[PDB]
RNA sequence: AGUACGGCCGCAAGGUUAAAACUCAAAUGAAUUGACGGGGGCCCGCACAAGCGGUGGAGCAUGUGGUUUAAUUCGAUGCA
């Protein structure tokens, strides 16, 4: 599954089902979203974008990944 | 171990660096009693960590470890029909025992290539607070705080 | 019950409630009644006490420690 | 508002919960916090740590009045009987006198039956 | 309800040394990552930072400037 | 069976007085030695806990149960 903002126009009642469907999905899922609550229930990793073509790959939902990004030390 | 108490068991030091810390790490990931192979992997994995970090051999292995060793961890402590768990502080000598374990377990997943490679990736991540091994610590670190009422 | 605590104390140590009013006083009021299990309790609760006087008098023995 | 100087702390310690309420001298409430509302829903709220956080939050939301001097009135036997009043000390309140106001009948109304 | 299919190969996407840059600024500079079976990945970032174009590289919509991308073996996208 | 029928008492609930046929070879009391307790103390041990590695899925080897067969000889059937 590749989802470029799959929940743009959906209401929460229909969005609630999509959170449960995508979660239980057995196969691979790469999803793109700009909201916070939705990615804390479907994803377990992040590819946080940075400037200059650099992508930092963190572990966890949205909030966990942003947590590692405060504590980054970038391997001096 | 009801009546018994056990002092310790002596371990041979690591040959390149006369440190017992790197000597136990080789033991943990060694499987089927193949000490030569697991020793080669650790050497093929910490050679690159010198290349990336700048720190050479053990300050580089320590720094990645130090962000992964925990502070507290929980256990099941049912009283008289209860089923809850109690956060208990851990002694300074069990920290590295748990810290090394979490690295190697998370290294066997995330299969990239030869173990000397996918372990090198995981060690470097822990040098940055980035990989799975750090998350396993925080997953414990949360559960020890969410049950802080028991002490 | 009340503690004025005076000028320097810096710490509670309120073991002054243990005398008189405490959960020891309220435990009997949490529930119950039955009007005679107190007389079963108070008969048991002192039959044992004298039975300890017999064991306390039973120190007239070698016992070799 | 009203910049009240001296207040009173009421702690309703119970076998299941603990409700902290800060009032002025004449029984006018200013704010409150409970163990349950501090993210301790379930069996955890009956533990003195949860009682600590209830007074931790009640120290806030009353700081608008700037309450400096404090009396403590403890009611009811329960876990959070001394944990709350130690929390207020670390919260920065001067405490003058501690009280016990647990209600005890002189053999008044009949209690519930018993639980078997 | 979703329509599950047969399990894909253990490696879905592998791209290393891949570095694609639009005329002005670089969108992806020397990427090196792997996507395994059953791994759920969220792309996040700022606006116009290449999230939509990154997927286009994976499916081969547009060609990487360098580095090569290898795709899974039993995929049903 | 403290029951039935009949008296006396009661507003009623029912109380008091009080059988017989029939059936069994016992019912019972106190104490003893064991066993047992979702009774209590003390102690244990790969019993949990802390760990490493498996079985249960797949293909095969071997034994058993069932079913078939002219016969699928007999035996072993919780821990053991
Ligand atoms: N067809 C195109 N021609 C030229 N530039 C383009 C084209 N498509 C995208 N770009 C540029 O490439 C960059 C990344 O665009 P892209 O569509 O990948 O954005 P995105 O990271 O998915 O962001 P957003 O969340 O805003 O959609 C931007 O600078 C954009 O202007
Ligand atoms: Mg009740
Ligand atoms: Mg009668
Ligand atoms: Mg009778
Ligand atoms: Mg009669
Ligand atoms: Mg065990
Ligand atoms: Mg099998
Ligand atoms: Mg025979
Ligand atoms: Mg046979
Ligand atoms: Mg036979």
């Amino acid at each position: 599954l590749i989802l470029d903002q799959p929940t743009n126009d959906l209401d929460v009642e229909t969005l609630e089902l999509l959170e449960e469907l995508i979660d239980s999905y057995q196969g691979t899922v790469l999803l793109v979203s700009h909201d916070r609550q939705f990615v804390d229930n479907t994803v377990t990793e992040c590819w946080i974008f940075e400037g200059g073509g650099k992508i930092g790959r963190y572990v966890g939902g949205y909030h966990d990944a942003r947590g590692q990004q405060e504590q980054y030390v970038a391997l001096k | 171990p009801r009546r018994r108490v056990i002092g310790q068991r002596k371990i041979l030091p690591d040959p390149k660096f006369g440190s017992e810390l790197l000597a136990k790490f080789v033991n943990i990931l060694m499987v089927d009693g193949k000490k030569s192979t697991a020793e080669s992997i650790v050497y093929s994995a910490l050679e690159t960590l010198a290349q990336r970090s700048g720190k050479s051999e053990l300050e580089a292995f320590e720094v990645a470890l130090e962000n992964v060793r925990p502070t507290v961890e929980v256990k099941s402590r049912r009283v008289g029909g209860s089923t809850y768990q109690v956060p208990v502080e851990v002694r300074p000598v069990r920290r590295n025992a748990l810290a090394m374990r979490w690295i190697v377990e998370a290294a066997r997943k995330r299969g990239d290539k030869s173990m000397a490679l996918r372990l090198a990736n995981e060690l470097s991540d822990a040098a940055e607070n980035k990989g799975t091994a750090v998350k396993k610590r925080e997953d414990v670190h949360r559960m020890a705080e969410a049950n802080k009422a028991f002490a | 019950i009340k503690v004025r605590e005076n000028e320097p104390f810096d710490v509670a140590l309120r073991r002054f409630k243990r005398s008189c009013e405490k959960a020891g006083v309220l435990a009997e009021v949490r529930r119950r009644e039955f009007y005679e299990k107190p007389t079963t309790e108070r008969k048991r609760a002192k039959a044992s006490a004298v039975k300890r006087h017999a064991k306390k008098l039973a120190r007239e023995n070698a016992r070799r420690t | 508002r009203k910049q009240v100087s001296d207040g009173v702390a009421h702690i309703h310690a119970s076998f299941n919960n603990t409700i902290v309420t800060i009032t002025d001298r004449q029984g006018n409430a200013l704010g409150w916090a409970t163990a349950g509302g501090s993210g301790f829903r379930g069996s955890r709220k009956s533990t003195p740590f949860a009682a600590q956080v209830a007074a931790e939050r009640c120290a806030d939301a009353v700081k608008e009045y700037g309450i400096k001097n404090l009396e403590v009135m403890v009611k009811g036997p329960g876990p959070g009987r001394e944990s709350t009043i130690r929390a207020l000390n670390a919260a920065g309140f001067r405490i003058t006198n501690i009280t016990d106001v647990t209600p005890i009948p002189h053999n008044g109304c009949r209690p519930p039956k018993k639980r078997r | 309800q979703v329509e599950e299919a047969s399990r894909s190969g253990k490696i879905v996407f592998e791209m290393e040394d891949v570095c694609y840059q639009v005329n002005g600024k670089q969108l992806v500079k020397d990427f090196s990552a792997q996507v395994l079976r059953g791994d759920k990945i969220a792309l996040i970032g700022p606006n116009g930072c290449g999230k939509t174009t990154l997927l286009k590289l994976m499916l081969g919509q547009l060609q990487a400037d360098s580095g090569r991308i290898h795709v899974g073996t039993k995929l049903e996208v």
